[PDB]
């Protein structure tokens, strides 16, 4: 209890990352180059 | 369990509707059938009836009722081989090939009654395996060999122009009793009617698909004069690829 | 005309937009029409109203199967009656099939109410077992007898153990069936409003040979009309079911009819710019 | 390397399949591999306590 | 048998093309009933009633010349989903014009494939495809290099 | 006491043919057939000398 | 023991029968370890009472714990003058008679376990079922190589059963937060205040709250949701068998494969016999062509 | 032979409950009574059945 | 570390890869480079 | 005849021979263990039904590479995982 | 090896047609008695004969 | 006469037959165990 917290919260912030990435709302199955290889600020603002 | 059932009957679930009655009629009816089970048991000959690779216990679709076809199936064909068992042994031609009766019986007297028999057997089997249940469609190399023969000028028109050919064939035998084939003569395709008592395989031809022109194979459904709806649905059930696939044997 | 629909055109309707819903829809019906008990009942609730033909009363009840059939409110109200009386008259066939709460004298208060519920009376009209009831999947069949009788053990009214409130014909309408932009020929019998069943009670031919039985009087005068309210909705929930089954049918229907409507064609005009394109 | 007939069990078992126990404890106790002295003896003597 | 019925009066055409007729703007969504389509064709299974309500509409006269002489204790063609399951083990098999109760995936696509009906892609060009195919026959695999 | 040798044949080819033993699958099967015709011919064709049957230490040649 | 290691192998077998899940062998003895328990732990407590029987009269008394311990044994005087042999035979049929009674407690008792039981192996049994991929053919289907082929009897004869919703899955875990949104909402309202202060409302509280239980009491202190083990969409003992060792992966695939069938003859079999005994078949094989013609 | 009113006495060995399945009623009704009543000799052919 | 280097399903993945997908995207298995030819060793001449 | 050195494999089976009185000698009434099939069940779906189906249950997509699973595997799938396919083909 | 022809039996179906007319569903002996009595008066030309 | 077969079917007693039950099993095993299950409970006791 609590790596899975945290597994599944960064999981939920990387999945409406990559299917939205504009908050328009809509589910996109074609996602641009970046938002499926590019990395959660949060992790690092969490280091932080 | 299913040695133990007799041949005829359904093995199924218990909805326990079932009067006291009925029930020991049940038993009566399988002890009965277990004594004729043992009888047709050593009355076993040399040839026996083709196991059917679909399930006829309804009817064969757009085809036949459970009826008509079992009454070709298990009364005239087993007849039939009663016969050719019969007048097969006792003779040179014990423990052979259904062919090499067929073949070594052709054409004569004397012989007839065995060669009629066996022939028969042969273009019965020949029959079913000429059926299949909900039909195919007629496979691309075999309809391409069909068109540089019958097709004239149209798309796959050999189909229907085959299709065609064969009920003129079948009302063109007055008898009602006989086998209409599509055959390849080994330089080409026709169509051919045999009499009763006799088969593709005595006059070397070689067989693609039969039809049942017997009046018993129509009558119980389409009447007397229904002869032509009956070719008409044979077409829907019939099966197409078993005839390419011995066109393409025989050509290699 | 694409506002006024019967059940069937719903069904015709919902089956191009939905596969699984009109799927569920006629699984269910399959397997109520499969019943023996919902048939029993059904007819033997019926029974006394034609007072005729069996051969009537079963055609209405496959009709009533499909939606093509409610009943007139005033054909339900004297249903209720006819039942009453007889269950009443003899009470053998009655209680040992269509059930009522007995009350139990070893527990004994102070009230009103549940004094009536403590002697020799009967508490509430009981609902068909989840066995035997209308349709539920084999998913949850389980959970939902464990949840109707840890209810009605500890005496919990809510969920499953509840009956929802049907509607009827009313008396002016000479519809058959439910429709989906009318709602005025469906009547409910509330709590509050009524259709009529007690000035239909007292002023029937059977009100003095109901008001001999002991046990029934709880059940006319407890909370007043909110005894004899619940007794009548469950009554048909527990006769027949299918009524509020097509009532949440054409209510989900016309809820969510119009997103599928967009949904198709914004997809389908999709591939199709898609496609001349 | 003595050897047993087939049968040899019978006696016990029949002992044991009628054997009966008022309480369960008693059924399966950790010294019920016990009865005279010498058993006592052997299976305590290494507790010089005991 | 329904397979064949809609494939030979289908024919040459667009699937896609047809799957957009068959739904005017409101019908149903075609991502929908190409899946099924898809699903039903190769891969053979039976199909959903939304695919099953199509065909119906579509292909009415061919079923109907399909089920025209037909004797009275014989088989019928039909399709009505008036029962809520689609395997096709439960209608007799006389739902679609299926024989078996089920077919494996695979297997079935391999068959119906190995039927040379079955449209290959060919983005090559056309005629140089057939020739390519005439001349060389299917034997230019059993070559490795 | 004896049997009929047909049973015994398509088994002893599937043997062969199951256990991996030809590089190319009919030799076995012909191979066991053909070697029962040649001694078809032969007197008392289906008995053998106990000695000579098998390996031992005298052989034939 | 036995009714219930059939039913456990019939679980294990039809678990890597419909889909390619292994259980561990762990799992399975450790199931059986439980119904083995619940039966000791019946004993423990039946054994703080007794059962009495008694003959003749009332004059031949016999006490016996029900799992048929003998306690006591009350006798008139009048036994005494009998004969060694009726009085034996008299106290002995007093004991069958007690031993009577108490096997029908304890079969009762059993009948519970084998409840408890059931329950227990629901989210498995249930969880291979309940998958939107999971499915069946009638038993007398012909099956072939690429697959199976229809029977033709009676069209009507055949229906297929649906244990799923085919719209959006409802699960029995949806089932039970319905429960609990009804228990609150029957607690919330009046009349369900006034009904929560009664002894009714105190004994559901009793038996069914677990969130009252003070600290260190026994049972459980939440409620839980049901459990919820799918078949196809959770790796069990294979995967870890398939990464470790392949020999005990080919192995324990083996076991589960051998029990499918032991069980299935089994159905074979009470099949079999149920046609014997309603009279459709017969005692030995008539019919031949139903084995040897493949 | 599972006899003995001959003997005037009732049958004893337990056949008793073979003969009253519901199986033996079902296969041959009215067999019960001829056996259990007339000493009557069953077969291997018929404890078979 | 045995078991890739013989392509084990080959024969029946080529089958299925040549009939149910696109030439364009395939990936055909050959067997005359596989260990033994891609099929299973004659019986006494493999070491086992 | 049974050796005296390897008698001590009985002692369990003679163990429980011992220990089976009363209530582990119970078999539950009416229940022999063995339940005959009945009835023909069939849970499978088409496609568009079962690709929605468990996403108030566990995420949507659900079943996006399963080919077994689907008839249509590629379905659900957003683009550069339908590449990651063919880019391992070539 | 097996026919039944060839096994033992004493209740070969005529005989189990017979004894159901006789004893099936009789609650006593004499009512199995007078039975009896009225079958062997049964001339050799019946057709229940 | 008949009322004697109505007799036979009432259960043994001791008093008319002097016989006790037969039940069988539990005659089956504990038939030779008596005596010593009997002196573990201390003997019978002869109340009157
Ligand atoms: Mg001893």
């Amino acid at each position: 209890e609590g790596s899975l917290e945290y597994f599944e919260s960064q999981y939920r912030s990387a999945e409406r990352a990559v299917y939205d990435e504009e908050g328009r709302g809509v589910r996109n199955y074609w996602p641009s180059r970046d938002a499926v290889e590019g990395i959660a600020q949060e992790e690092e603002n969490d280091a932080q | 369990y299913h040695a133990y059932v007799p041949k005829g009957a359904s093995v199924q679930m218990g909805e326990t509707f079932m009067p006291s009655n009925i029930a020991t009629a049940v038993f009566r009816e399988t002890e009965a059938a277990a004594a004729r089970a043992d009888k047709t048991k050593e009355e076993t000959g040399f040839f026996s009836q083709p196991r059917l690779n679909y399930p006829v216990s309804s009817g064969i679709p757009a085809l036949f009722s459970k009826d008509q076809f079992d009454m070709q199936y298990s009364l005239f064909h087993r007849d039939v081989v009663e016969t050719l068992n019969r007048h097969t042994l006792g003779t040179p031609l014990e423990g052979h090939n259904l062919e090499t009766v067929i073949r070594k019986t052709s054409f004569d007297a004397t012989q007839a009654v065995a060669h009629t028999a066996a022939s028969e057997h042969f273009n019965y089997c020949f029959f079913y395996k000429s059926l299949r249940p909900w039909g195919t469609a007629p496979p691309p190399r075999l309809r391409e060999a069909l068109q540089l023969q019958y097709g004239t000028n149209g798309s796959a028109d050999a189909m229907d122009e085959v299709r065609r050919i064969v009920w003129v064939t079948a009302a063109s035998h007055q008898e009602r009793c006989g086998w209409v084939y599509l055959v390849w003569s080994g330089v080409h395709f026709d169509v051919v009617e045999f009499p009763h008592g006799s088969c593709p395989i005595a006059s070397d031809l070689i067989p693609l698909l039969a039809l049942n022109v017997h009046e018993s194979a129509y009558i119980l459904d389409y009447g007397t004069s229904g002869l032509k709806q009956y070719v008409e649905n044979y077409f829907k059930a019939c099966n197409w690829p078993l005839a390419e696939r011995y066109y393409l044997m025989a050509i290699g | 005309q694409n506002e006024d629909k019967m059940v069937v055109h719903v069904l015709e309707e919902l089956s191009l937009r939905n596969d699984g819903l009109v799927m569920d829809i006629q699984y269910a019906i399959r397997e109520n029409k499969k019943n023996r008990r919902l048939r029993w009942e059904f007819v033997t609730t019926l029974l006394p109203v034609f007072g005729g033909n069996e051969a009537k009363v079963e055609q209405l009840y496959s009709d009533y199967c499909d939606g093509k059939y409610v009943p007139n409110i005033t054909v339900a109200v004297e249903a209720f009656i006819a039942f009453l009386h007889n269950a009443t008259q003899h009470p053998e066939t009655y209680s040992a099939s269509d059930y009522f709460d007995i009350d139990d004298g070893k527990s004994s208060t102070a009230s009103g109410t549940g004094d009536q519920p403590s002697a020799g009376q009967y508490t509430t009209l009981k609902l068909l077992d989840p066995l035997e009831g209308p349709f539920v999947f084999d998913n949850v069949k389980v959970e939902y007898i464990q949840t109707v009788e840890r209810f009605r053990r500890h005496g919990i009214r809510a969920g499953p153990v509840m009956a929802p409130a049907t509607g009827f014909i009313a008396a002016n309408c000479k519809s058959l069936n439910y429709f989906t932009r009318r709602q005025e020929e469906v009547v409910y019998v509330t709590n509050d409003s009524d259709q009529g069943l007690r000035r239909s009670l007292e002023n029937s031919a059977y009100h003095k040979t109901i008001a001999a039985n002991p046990a029934l009087q709880y059940l006319l005068k407890a909370r007043r009309g909110a005894a004899l309210v619940e007794t009548f909705n469950r009554f048909f929930y527990r006769t027949m079911p299918m009524l509020n089954f097509y009532q949440n049918v054409l209510k989900h229907y016309s809820e969510t009819i119009q997103p599928l409507r967009q949904a198709a064609k914004s997809s389908t005009r999709g591939l199709a710019r898609a496609l001349e394109s | 390397i003595t050897f047993y007939s087939d049968r040899f069990l019978f006696r016990d078992l029949v002992n044991r399949r009628e054997a009966s126990y008022a309480n369960v404890w008693e059924m399966d106790d950790p010294y019920r591999f016990l009865q005279t002295e010498q058993d006592y003896e052997d299976y305590w003597g290494d507790n010089y306590d005991v | 048998a329904l397979g064949r019925l809609f494939s030979e009066k289908l024919g040459d055409r667009d699937v896609h093309q047809w799957a957009v007729e068959s739904c005017a703007d409101g019908e149903a969504d075609v991502r929908q009933l190409l899946l099924s389509l898809h699903e039903w064709r190769e891969r053979g299974r039976p199909p959903s009633l939304l695919l099953a309500n199509v065909l119906s509409k579509y292909l009415e006269e061919e079923i109907a010349a399909f089920n025209k002489g037909i004797p009275e204790n014989a088989p019928k063609l039909q399709l009505e989903t008036s029962d809520g399951t689609l395997a096709h083990s439960g209608s007799g098999g006389s739902r679609s014009g299926t024989m078996w109760a089920d077919v494996d995936p695979t297997t079935f696509a391999l068959h119906q494939a190995s039927q040379s009906t079955r449209s290959t892609r060919c983005d090559e060009p056309f005629i140089l495809h057939l020739v390519k195919r005439a001349k060389l026959g299917e034997c230019v695999t059993n070559f490795t290099d | 006491g004896a049997a009929t040798r047909l049973a015994g044949i398509s088994a002893a080819a599937d043997v062969m043919r199951r256990m991996g033993l030809t590089r190319r699958p009919m030799s076995s099967y012909f191979e066991l057939y053909q070697r029962i015709v040649e001694r078809s011919e032969a007197m008392t064709p289906w008995g053998f000398p106990p000695l000579f049957q098998f390996e031992e230490r005298l052989s034939l040649e | 023991m036995e009714v219930y290691r059939r039913i456990t192998e019939r679980v294990r077998g039809a678990l890597w029968a419909h889909h390619g899940r292994l259980m561990s062998e762990r799992q399975f003895h450790r199931i059986l370890a439980f119904v083995y328990n619940n039966k000791y732990e019946y004993q423990i407590r039946f054994d703080r009472m007794e059962v009495v029987g008694r003959e003749w009269g009332g004059r031949v008394e016999v006490v016996t714990t029900p799992a048929g311990f003998l306690k006591r044994v009350r006798v008139n005087p009048c036994v005494e003058d009998l004969t060694l042999y009726q009085q034996q035979q008299l106290i002995l049929s007093a004991y069958a008679n007690a031993c009577a009674d108490g096997r029908k407690l304890m079969e009762q008792a059993e009948m519970n376990i084998y409840k408890q039981f059931l329950k227990d192996l629901k989210p498995i049994v249930m969880g291979i079922r309940d998958n939107p991929e999971f499915y069946t053919v009638s038993e007398n289907s012909i099956e072939t190589i690429g697959g199976v082929l229809q029977t033709g009897d009676s069209n009507n004869l055949c229906h297929t059963h649906r244990t799923i919703p085919a719209a959006k899955a409802r699960q029995p875990a949806d089932e039970v937060r319905a429960r609990q949104e009804w228990e609150q909402k029957w607690i919330n309202s009046p009349r369900g205040q006034s009904w929560a202060l009664t002894l009714r409302g105190k004994t559901y509280f009793a038996l069914h709250g677990p969130q009252y239980r003070p600290r260190g009491a026994p049972g459980a202190k939440k409620e839980t949701l049901p459990l919820d083990i799918p078949a196809p969409y959770t790796a069990m003992d294979e995967k870890r068998l398939l990464k470790k060792n392949w020999m005990a992966y080919l192995d324990n695939k083996h076991v589960a494969e051998v029990m499918w069938t032991r069980v299935k003859i089994a159905d074979r079999e009470k099949r079999q016999r149920l046609l014997q005994e309603t009279g459709r078949a017969w005692h030995r094989p008539i019919n031949e062509e139903a084995i040897n013609r493949w | 032979i599972f006899d003995g009113p001959n003997v005037g006495i009732t049958p004893y060995g337990g056949m008793t409950r073979l003969l009253a399945r519901p199986e033996t009623s079902l296969k041959y009704p009215g067999l019960a009574e001829f056996v259990v009543l007339t000493g009557a000799s069953l077969f291997a052919g018929d404890a078979l059945r | 570390s045995w078991w890739e280097p013989l392509g084990y399903g080959w024969e029946q993945h080529n089958e299925e890869q040549k009939a149910l997908c696109d030439v364009t995207e395939q990936r055909l298995i050959d067997g005359s480079n596989l260990p033994f030819g891609g099929k299973l060793p004659p019986f006494g001449t493999s070491y086992g | 005849k049974v050796p005296h050195s390897l008698i001590y494999n009985i002692y369990p089976y003679l163990e429980e021979i011992r220990r089976r009185k009363g209530m582990m000698a119970m078999h539950p009434p009416g229940k022999d263990g063995l339940l005959m099939p009945d009835r023909v069940v069939d849970n499978r779906l088409p496609d568009h039904l079962k690709r929605g189906y468990y996403d108030d249950v566990y995420w949507k997509d659900f079943f996006a590479g399963s080919d077994e699973h689907l008839n249509e595997p590629r379905m659900g799938l957003r683009g550069d995982e339908m590449r990651r396919r063919l880019e391992e083909a070539q | 090896s097996h026919s039944s022809a060839m096994e033992r039996a004493a209740i070969t179906p005529t005989r189990a047609r017979w004894v159901e007319d006789a004893f099936a569903d009789q609650p006593s002996v004499n009512d199995i008695m007078r039975t009896l009595t009225e079958i062997e008066q049964l001339p050799f030309q019946s057709t229940h004969n | 006469d008949d009322s004697d077969i109505l007799r036979l079917r009432a259960p043994l007693t001791y008093d008319m037959d002097s016989t006790a039950a037969l039940h069988v099993p539990t005659h089956c095993g504990k038939a030779s165990r008596l005596a010593g299950m009997l002196q573990d409970a201390g003997g019978v006791q002869v109340l009157d």
